[PDB]
């Protein structure tokens, strides 16, 4: 995949825009894991078939009695 | 000084105190060709005779910014889950909601936190984002204090246990060295010291910041020096690149490019050098604060002035912009007295020393008391222990040590 | 004479002495009350006895060992004394 | 090493050392107009065109030198107040005169 | 100039150094000299008083 650092997805020669840039290659998706590959801003890069984008997760939620 | 008194203190206070902790700085990359040269092709090839030069500068560059997400990592990333408080909210009479998130808040951040950031505030330079965003960070201070006040330090070492928060708190004495019972008996005066700490707090920082604007102030100093250096002659006839290009020849215009490039060539490399050096002093506060957070949060220290002044009780961290807040709360004892004291008493030819306590007296009785509270007690042998003759002791005391025993059977 | 200027430090020697004395002299006489509040007195065996408490031993093997102890504390302080007097390479490095 | 055996001690001795450590060094300052040139103006023209070097290296050396100072005041001033020694110094047998 | 560059940037890392060695100095006067020591070899060697 292809990152683009801080242009316009307009502004180029599976295109997806983040805070950190425009992303092209990679498929988002709106599961949440561990991060892998990192990318700024929260989001984060793996392969599992074609690369993805997703949010990574802190962790397990849970409540104490 | 006198070598038979002693001062007891009668009376306990609570104190809340702040430290402030810078963690990680801003994350910059600059392309040499474009700040050098710009879009001339003859200084391109005159920049690639001086081989290797810029590859290492990237390479600085880009190693201080994967440092700093690292940092911010091992601060903050301390908890396996993300444990929610009760929506029932009965802490005996604390009063956590200051520090506890509200929704209508931005980014669901505690009142303190709001207050903490609003205090601080094409060359080829760059600035890149850091990785987790304040939200995050804000989510994984939330899951810290959480499980902190409903499990106490069992959730650093495993699963997280519930206990009262009053139990707790006695724990904590036990810690420090005074009973339980001197907890449970002054409950209310102890909730209500510490909510007017917490008040305390909040008003003097809505009035304290300075080593989190400092590194701000800095790199700003820093960036305006590297980009205001670019209008230097260095000898040349001009600072423009495109006015040399034109106006000359080749021959004639390529020494006077060279004479330009080694003086922004030479201005890169001191930006780089006193970067990193910044970047180390910034990585040993970092480790500071995260050694803080594991010994003061997640335990208790016994460790001297290191979370706070006076006797750590525990503390409570809270986010700032690139840095992390410290709210330790301390015991703090008052309204001392006089006493005179012995080393042992000597009752029927043997010595009685104090388990866990010391002899002091009020001028016509001997009790036995705990060394940081004043409860005096009566003498008895289920306070001392007997060990050998009244000879060897100096400063041995003529007293009477009362047998239980002796009562029942009579 | 080439633009090299030394400075003065703020805290004078006096000063730094003036120090030392004060956390010396609080130490001997109030243990380690005077770290975490105001200094309470105590009298010095005890306190001795109490940092025999904080390393495992008992009180009574120190009341009963007083004169043993002090003599062995002098004549430690005499050979360091003795010592000096004869080790500082980390200052003269600087 | 045996699984029934140990070994107490019967005694105990009573030892002192020293430690030393560096806290501040000397604080310097150099001129760099009267360093590279001395009293010529040629040389001062000629200097003004490597513009914004010498400033620079004055921040550094100020902050070095305000930095020494802040070592020696958090090593040293810990103390709230200048407590004194008695006049009487009976402190059981111990010899604190030195 | 160049021999000015050299010089400041070597005391900048001394500076750096002697910072590290001053935080020690603190820490053993704040867990040395004001309480008592439970960490092992920090005060001293045996157990400290
Ligand atoms: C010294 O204390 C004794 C004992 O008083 C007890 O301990 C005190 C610390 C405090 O907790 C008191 O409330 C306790 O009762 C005093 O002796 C008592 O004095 C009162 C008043 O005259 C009398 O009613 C009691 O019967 C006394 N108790 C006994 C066992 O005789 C004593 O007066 C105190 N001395 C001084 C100088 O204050
Ligand atoms: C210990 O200190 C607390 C704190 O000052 C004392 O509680 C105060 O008592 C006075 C007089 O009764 C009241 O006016 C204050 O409102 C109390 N403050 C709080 C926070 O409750 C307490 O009395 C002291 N203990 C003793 C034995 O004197
Ligand atoms: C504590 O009690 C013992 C025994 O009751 C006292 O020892 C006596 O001291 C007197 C003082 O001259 C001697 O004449 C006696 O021979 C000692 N023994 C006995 C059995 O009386 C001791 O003095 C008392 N301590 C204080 C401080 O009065
Ligand atoms: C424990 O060690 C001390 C120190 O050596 C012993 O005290 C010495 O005893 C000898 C013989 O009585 C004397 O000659 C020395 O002058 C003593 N030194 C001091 C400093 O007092 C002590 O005897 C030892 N304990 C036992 C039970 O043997
Ligand atoms: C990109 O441009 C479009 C319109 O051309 C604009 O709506 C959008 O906000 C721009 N994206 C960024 C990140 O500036
Ligand atoms: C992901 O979420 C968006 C927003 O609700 C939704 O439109 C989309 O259908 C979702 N995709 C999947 C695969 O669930
Ligand atoms: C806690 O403090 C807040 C803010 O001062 C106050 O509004 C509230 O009544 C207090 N008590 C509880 C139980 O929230
Ligand atoms: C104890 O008595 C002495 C007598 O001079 C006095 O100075 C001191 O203040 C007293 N201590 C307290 C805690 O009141
Ligand atoms: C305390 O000092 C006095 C002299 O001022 C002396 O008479 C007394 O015996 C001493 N007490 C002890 C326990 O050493
Ligand atoms: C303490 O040591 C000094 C120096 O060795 C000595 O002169 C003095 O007699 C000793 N004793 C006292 C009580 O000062």
């Amino acid at each position: 995949a292809v990152l683009y650092q801080g242009v316009n997805c307009t502004e180029v020669p599976n295109v997806f825009q983040t805070r950190a840039g425009c992303l092209i290659g990679a498929e988002h998706v709106n599961n949440s894991y561990e991060c892998d590959i990192p990318i700024g801003a929260g989001i984060c890069a793996s392969y599992q078939q074609s690369v993805i984008a997703y949010t990574m997760s802190l962790g397990a939620e849970n409540s104490v009695a | 000084y006198s070598n038979n008194s002693i001062a007891i203190p009668t009376n306990f206070t609570i104190s809340v105190t702040t430290e402030i902790l810078p963690v990680s700085m801003t994350k910059t990359s600059v392309d040499c060709t474009m700040y050098i040269c710009g879009d001339s092709t003859e200084c391109s090839n005159l920049l690639l005779q001086y081989g290797s030069f810029c590859t290492q500068l990237n390479r600085a560059l880009t190693g201080i910014a994967v440092e700093q997400d690292k940092n911010t990592q091992e601060v903050f990333a301390q908890v396996k889950q993300i444990y929610k408080t009760p929506p029932i909210k009965d802490f005996g009479g604390f009063n956590f909601s200051q520090i506890l998130p509200d929704p209508s808040k931005p980014s669901k951040r505690s009142f303190i936190e709001d207050l903490l950031f609003n205090k601080v505030t094409f060359n080829g330079l760059t600035v890149l984002p850091p990785l987790l965003t304040d939200e995050m960070i804000a989510q994984y201070t939330s899951a810290l204090l959480a499980g902190t006040i409903t499990s106490g330090w069992t959730f650093g070492a495993g699963a997280a246990l519930q206990i009262p928060f009053a139990m707790q708190m006695a724990y904590r004495f036990n810690g420090i060295g005074v009973t339980q019972n001197v907890l449970y008996e002054n409950q209310k005066l102890i909730a209500n010291q510490f909510n007017s700490a917490i008040g305390k707090i909040q008003d003097s920082l809505s009035s304290a910041l300075g080593k989190l604007q400092d590194v701000v102030n800095q790199n700003a100093q820093a960036l305006n020096t590297l980009v205001k250096q670019l209008s230097s002659n260095f000898g040349a006839i001009s600072s423009v690149l495109n006015d040399i290009l034109s106006r000359l020849d080749p021959p004639e215009a390529e020494v006077q490019i060279d004479r330009l490039i080694t003086g922004r060539l030479q201005s890169l490399q001191t930006y780089v050098t006193q970067q990193l050096i910044r970047a180390a002093e910034i990585r040993a506060s970092a480790n500071l604060a995260a050694t803080k957070m594991s010994e003061c949060v997640l335990g208790q220290s016994k460790r001297v002035d290191f979370c706070g002044k006076g006797y750590h009780l525990m503390s409570f961290p809270q986010s700032a912009p690139h840095g992390v807040v410290f709210l330790h709360v301390t015991y703090v004892p008052a309204q001392e007295k006089n006493f005179t004291t012995a080393p042992a008493i000597c009752h029927d030819g043997k010595a009685h020393f104090p388990r866990e306590g010391v002899f002091v007296s009020n001028g016509t009785h001997w009790f036995v008391t705990q060394r940081n509270f004043y409860e005096p007690q009566i003498i008895t042998t289920d306070n001392t222990f007997v060990s050998g003759n009244c000879d060897v002791v100096i400063g041995i005391v003529n007293n009477t040590v009362y047998d239980p025993l002796q009562p029942e059977l009579d």
